[PDB]
């Protein structure tokens, strides 16, 4: 259970989605194929269905460091990221809330297990800033 | 599909 400062927020659940698959006209590096792959983040409503994840202003990708610029912002939901590469990676994605209310470091694990998949994080929104409350009451209680 | 980085 929540303990002090903590006890004013709510619990959101964030729908990181996953898609991948091999790129053949580019050359495999040390025989391994270069997939083309892509992230997005969705929320999830009190009843689990997917909507714009309003409630941030900005999301950060950490990629891996052998991508160019690394570091790869976006504003707009669903904070569609794309690249390419050959090996999987854990990779912290930093999502903003809206109006200065905290950074919150996501973490993933871009892999080709599959050609696409998604998986489910909680995470702990204030409940202090008005503009974030209101775009909070969209996805459930608050 | 098990293909990962260092």
């Amino acid at each position: 259970g929540p303990l002090g400062s903590m006890v004013a927020t709510v619990k959101r659940t964030i729908r990181i989605k996953t898609q991948q698959h091999i790129l053949p006209e580019v050359p495999p590096v040390e025989n391994f194929p270069v997939r083309q792959w892509s992230i997005e983040i969705v929320l999830l409503d009190d009843e689990g269905k997917e909507i714009p994840a309003t409630i941030f202003d900005k999301v950060i990708y950490h990629l891996h460091p052998t991508f160019a610029n690394p570091n790869r912002t976006f504003t707009d939901p669903p904070f569609r990221i794309e690249e390419q590469g050959w090996g999987g990676f854990p990779l912290d994605i930093s999502v903003f809330l809206l109006e200065k209310a905290g950074e919150r470091k996501i973490p993933h694990d871009l892999n080709f297990l599959q050609e696409s998949y998604e998986v489910e994080h909680v995470i702990q929104i204030p409940l202090n800033k008005p503009l974030l409350t209101e775009e909070l009451a969209k996805s459930g209680s608050t | 599909q098990t293909a990962r980085k260092s």
